[PDB]
């Protein structure tokens, strides 16, 4: 079961529903496509990678690597994380 | 071992994982479940290289240490409209702004 | 409340830094005051002498970001069974995306410039409200 998340510039990201439910905001917008008018593709792609990372490394034994964030996207990514509550 | 992938065509990007030991064809079956297009109407690419159906993802260079959850590897996807295959085309993501002065 | 107990029963420990951060070990003394100890560079270990019932926590030495030790907040040396040291494995937690973004922004912007960033007032307060052991002691209490 997948959901579609669409960036402000029209990029369509298809991710597993349970990964997307990492965000309580996204859960509300579903409860199965969501448009984000303020989140561009270079930010929303990173959010999707965060979902995969969180689900993979939550309650895991193996060593956890740093989630990497380029300085150029940090501000927009910060605003998106604040909105998405993840 | 799991490999983490972004399968990309035009403005579509699929986030999924697969086994290193799974095949290219099996990856097409995953795309088929999501985009409703059968394997024979799909071509998968690593960069500009067309991938062979019977090869494992590991043989094609998708390994657990390079195709990571937080930095997944890209697989290009092209569809056959009716008779002929469209050319591989992946729309880039948007560009971030200039760093502000304070950053 | 959160204080070490003065047991006097020795316990050898390996602090093992399996994080990419420089780590600050912090011992909570008998009055509950945080006492900082020498730092551990990324990927390094130290054999140290502590005591049963002593409380420790671990932070990024530069930023005070929270770290886990054996998957929890606090570490208490236990009885050494057959002379083996207790392993304290120090790891990154899975930070929320928000906290991770705040970390990166703080690492790039001098605090006197937080107010120059074009963001809602609440995110200014989140940048300024940086991680700190005293506040985490208040929370854990
Ligand atoms: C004074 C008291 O009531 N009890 C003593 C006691 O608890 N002493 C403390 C003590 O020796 N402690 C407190 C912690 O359990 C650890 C231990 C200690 O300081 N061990 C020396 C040490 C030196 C360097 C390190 C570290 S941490 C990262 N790198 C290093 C080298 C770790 C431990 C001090 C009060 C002297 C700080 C005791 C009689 C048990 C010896």
């Amino acid at each position: 079961m997948y959901v579609k998340l669409i960036s402000s510039d029209g990029h369509e990201f298809i991710v597993k529903r349970e990964h997307a439910l990492t965000s309580g905001t996204i859960k509300a917008m579903l409860s199965n496509e969501v448009n984000f008018r303020e989140i561009p593709s270079h930010v929303l792609s990173k959010v999707c990678m965060y979902f995969t990372y969180k689900v993979r490394y939550t309650n895991s034994s193996t060593e956890i690597p740093e989630f990497p964030i380029a300085p150029e996207i940090a501000l927009e990514l910060l605003m998106a994380a604040n909105f998405l509550d993840c | 071992m799991d490999v983490f992938l972004m399968i990309r065509r035009h403005k579509t990007t699929i986030f999924t994982d697969a086994k290193e030991s799974s095949t290219v064809f099996e990856l097409k079956r995953i795309v088929e479940g999501i985009l409703k297009r059968p394997p024979d109407e799909q071509r998968l690419y690593k960069d500009d290289q067309l991938l062979d159906d019977g090869k494992t993802l590991g043989e094609c260079g998708f390994t657990s240490q390079t195709a990571r959850p937080q930095a997944p590897a890209t697989v290009g996807l092209a569809f056959r409209a009716d008779d002929t295959f469209e050319a591989l085309c992946i729309e880039p993501f948007s560009s971030p702004p200039e760093l502000p002065d304070v950053m | 409340v959160l204080r070490s107990v003065n047991s006097r029963e020795p316990s050898q420990v390996i602090f093992c830094n399996r994080s990419p951060r420089v780590v600050l070990p912090v011992w909570l003394n008998f009055d509950g005051e945080p006492q900082p100890y020498p730092t551990l560079p990324p990927g390094t270990g130290r054999r140290i002498h502590s005591y049963r019932g002593h409380l420790w926590l671990f932070r990024d030495a530069g930023t005070h970001d929270g770290l886990l030790v054996n998957q929890t907040e606090l570490f208490v040396p236990s009885l050494n069974v057959d002379g083996q040291p207790i392993f304290a494995n120090i790891t990154l937690p899975v930070y929320t995306l928000k906290e991770r973004c705040l970390q990166v922004v703080r690492s790039l912007v001098k605090p006197e410039n937080y107010r120059r960033l074009d963001i809602v007032r609440s995110l200014y307060e989140d940048l300024e409200d940086h991680p700190n052991v005293q506040k985490d002691l208040e929370r854990l209490t």
